[PDB]
RNA sequence: AAAGGUGAAAAGAACCCCGGGAGGGGAGUGAAAGAGAACCUGAAACCGUGGACUUACAAGCAGUCAUGGCACCUUAUGCGUGUUAUGGCGUGCCUAUUGAAGCAUGAGCCGGCGACUUAGACCUGACGUGCGAGCUUAAGUUGAAAAACGGAGGCGGAGC
RNA sequence: GUAGGGGAGCGUUCAGUCCGCGGAGAAGCCAUACCGGAAGGAGUGGUGGAGCCGACUGAAGUGCGGAUGCCGGCAUGAGU
């Protein structure tokens, strides 16, 4: 225990089979439909799916989930055949608001937003 | 060191009916203060005016202000006062400064 | 000197807004319609005890003659019977005797037939 | 019911509304109105034979409950805390 | 009836204000005094005037929801500030007769309690400070207590630059604030302290 | 127009993993990265992941009172906290109105900004203080980590 | 009990004064089944990383859901 200020310390907090593409130029809610077919299983899978899957968000999804798997694998000395995706998420980060012109002088704007997709794998078992 | 906010400086209260608390409007949730229409934001529905009594009623007089003298009743002198002489001076701190009349 | 409202207001709302719990949607989420929710609430609550209070007792006169015609007579009868004995004074926990105990209840049905006729 | 008890039971801490006599062991009698002490059930009058005696425990405070009341257009909003007192009572009479 | 505490001790002198103190008075004093110091700096652009912006807006009607002046007014986001406040001076004079109660009233509070004087203080000996401190021990001034220390003599004075002690004070060009201010009075210069009128 | 904030100090991240990159994970610096340069705190609306209790004969201002079920029990196992089923009851808020659930106005949601003040030796009254048949100063003057001086003048004091 | 009048108080900043508090940790944030007649207050834990409670008195740009209010952020319509 010690208190807070020595824990910061003796600890560094470190994140498992963890991967994060911060602000992938798509929308949160478009990416959400490929990361979740890919939810919940054989890390191989998702290697699978994706090649397939017809999406265009399934590259970025790619890549986040071979850096986690790089990493469990690295960082993490993992044993990959046994590495399932643990989790994963998309939560929107900033936006670019671009203006668009319209009929009669008014005009709009154009909501670009954009997508932090994070995935997180864990080796698997049953016991 | 014990605990003693202290008396003194901090321990000198007000009068009590020395000064009561200002008015912000808003008594309760539910005010919304003046009439209830006809009457705001503005100045000028004053207090006088010229019909309501003022005008109609009948004068010309005349204004003079001739001279005003100084009332220096009697019970001033007599009573008391030994004869501390009236003059045209001493009255004064006698009392009864009212110079120019 | 300036004077903000800075924390004064944030608070005021996370009153309310913990107030409200179940409450479904924007109604939860959303000060002025939580708050705002919560007027039709004093409404409710108030009202409601010196309500429930009309309630139970109906609870009650509902069991304490489904009982009483259990033997032949009836909460109006009945009533009055015991009324017609000083002597008996409950009808507060009358139902209840005449919920748990049968043995009991019969006793007073009874005890009226027999102050009655 | 509307102040000190009656009827029947076996002995057990009951919270009624204050009172009066403070202290604790204040041994209390209530005079009956119902029972069965033996499953002999016995109603009014021929029940003030027997009686009962209780403690008093302990004194309370409620649990504070609000008093809010509201009348609407007319604004009118009402909030008032409140928590009513009582008398804990450890029953044990005959 | 304070005994003197250097060259001398006469005391007694001094008629001492009814019947003992009284804040409310004392109150009705400290205020005004303040009030007095109270300088005037009102920050701000009140005036929706004294604010910069330009005076039409759009259109009165049929923009589609608004109906606006300017962009500088009470309710616009860098507008102006309504009821706001500007400079002014908040003094105004307390009648003579209770100052003349303040301190004297206030005297007595500090004669009824730990009142001190002083006639000269060869004690001292140049500025040093040191030494004033010297004094001050044998003096009963231990150092914890504020003291205030009325009294002309230039040099005498030199004699205070140390903390939550003492503070000095010009020919007793005293003032019931200060002397209620600190704890123990060094009225000191029986100047002031006997002989008016 | 808007626009602030790494750290005490750059010590501002050598080297390795996945990626074209962006980004990230380790390592290392640092008290701290539960400070990393789209760098003090980081509320709310708003999006999302996981878990708990629920929901596919139902008519609902959205709650409220009552009871049962399930879960949990750091101000908290003896009272409760959360959630829920069924029952009763129940016509948003504000404004404007004789009269509003109102098919009458306003408002998408949240945060922050946002409205009875200031001044005049002005008038009038309540309360309080100082003097009191008397009561006061204004301009200025000289001192000011302080306030005294200053009666020009004003108000009581006779009315018609 | 509506307009209105009267009474007692809660809170926010700034200022004077008292008692203090803080890097083994302030303010602010976040959670909570406690407390007070209300406005509101406290305890405990988490976050935070530097200033800060309580008390008396004084001054206030002092308390908000409404204004087709103002600025900003984010939603619905809709993946249309
Ligand atoms: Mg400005
Ligand atoms: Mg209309
Ligand atoms: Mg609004």
């Amino acid at each position: 225990f010690r208190n807070k200020k020595q824990r910061k310390q003796q600890v560094k907090l470190r994140k498992p089979g963890f991967a994060v593409a911060k602000y992938v130029r798509m929308s949160p809610r478009k990416v959400r439909l490929v990361v979740d077919v890919i939810r919940g299983k054989s890390v191989q899978d998702a290697e699978d799916l994706l090649r397939f899957i017809p999406r265009s968000a399934s590259e970025p999804v790619a890549k986040v989930l071979n850096s986690a798997k790089a990493n469990a694998l690295h960082n993490d000395e993992m044993l990959e055949d046994r590495l399932f995706v643990k989790e994963a998420y998309v939560d929107a980060g900033p936006t670019l608001k671009r203006l668009i012109p319209r009929a009669r002088g008014s005009a709009n704007i154009i909501k670009k937003r954009t997508s932090h997709i994070t995935i997180i794998v864990a080796e698997k078992g049953n016991k | 060191h014990d605990l003693k906010p202290t008396p003194g400086s901090r321990k000198d209260r007000k009068r009590v009916g020395r000064g009561p608390g200002g008015t912000d409007k808003t008594a309760g949730r539910g005010h919304k203060g003046q009439k209830s229409r006809s009457g705001a934001g503005k100045g000028a529905f004053f207090e006088g005016g010229r019909s309501r009594l003022i005008a109609r009623l009948p004068k010309r007089g005349f204004n003079n202000v001739g001279t005003t003298y100084e009332v220096v009743k009697l019970s001033q002198l007599q009573d008391l006062e030994d004869t501390t002489f009236d003059r045209d001076t001493l009255e004064a701190y006698r009392l009864v400064r009212r110079k120019n009349r | 000197p300036r004077a903000k409202t800075g924390i004064v207001r944030r608070r005021r709302h996370k009153k309310v807004l913990k107030r409200a719990k179940g409450f479904w949607g924007s109604r939860s989420k959303q000060y002025r319609n939580a708050f705002q929710t919560l007027l039709n609430a004093a409404t409710y609550e108030y009202r409601d005890r010196r309500n429930k209070k009309r309630d139970f007792r109906r609870l009650w006169i509902q069991r304490i003659n489904a009982g009483a015609r259990l033997h032949g007579m009836n909460y109006s009868t009945f009533i009055n019977g015991l009324k017609r004995a000083n002597i008996d004074l409950n009808r507060k926990v009358l139902a209840d005797i005449a919920a748990r105990e049968p043995e009991a209840f019969k006793a007073l049905v009874d005890a009226s037939r027999n102050a009655r006729q | 019911i509307q102040t000190g008890g009656k009827q029947y039971r076996v002995s057990e801490g009951d919270v009624i509304r204050v009172e009066s006599l403070q202290g604790e062991a204040g041994d209390k009698v209530e005079l009956k109105a119902l029972f069965v002490g033996g499953e002999q059930t016995v109603f009014g009058e021929d029940a003030g034979k027997y009686t009962v005696q209780a403690e008093v425990v302990e004194h309370g405070r409620g649990k504070k409950i609000y008093i809010r009341k509201y009348k609407s257009g007319v604004q009118y909003r009402r909030r008032t805390g409140h928590r009513q007192n009582f008398t804990a009572i450890k029953i044990l009479g005959i | 009836a304070q005994i003197n505490v250097i060259g001398q001790n006469g005391g007694r002198t001094i008629e001492l204000p009814l019947p003992e103190v009284n804040s409310g008075v004392l109150h009705e004093v400290v205020t005004w005094q303040l009030a007095s110091r109270r300088r005037g700096t009102a920050s701000t652009r009140t005036r929706a005037q004294v604010s910069k912006t330009g005076r039409k807006m759009y259109g009165q009607k049929g923009t589609g929801n608004a109906r606006h002046g300017d962009r500088s007014v009470p309710t616009f986001v860098g507008g102006g500030v309504a009821f706001g406040p500007k400079p002014r001076s908040y003094d105004y004079t307390l009648p003579r007769q209770v100052r003349q109660l303040g301190l004297a009233m206030a005297i007595a509070s500090r004669q009824e309690g730990g009142k001190l004087v002083a006639v000269d203080g060869f004690d001292i000996a140049d500025a040093k400070t040191k030494n004033f401190i010297s004094w001050a021990k044998q003096n009963g001034l231990d150092g914890t207590e504020k003291v205030l220390l009325v009294t002309d003599d230039e040099n005498t004075r030199r004699a205070a630059r140390n903390v939550s002690w003492v503070s000095v004070l010009p020919v007793a060009g005293v003032n019931v604030y200060d002397i209620l201010r600190h704890d123990r009075l060094v009225i000191d210069a029986a100047a002031l302290e006997i002989v008016e009128e």
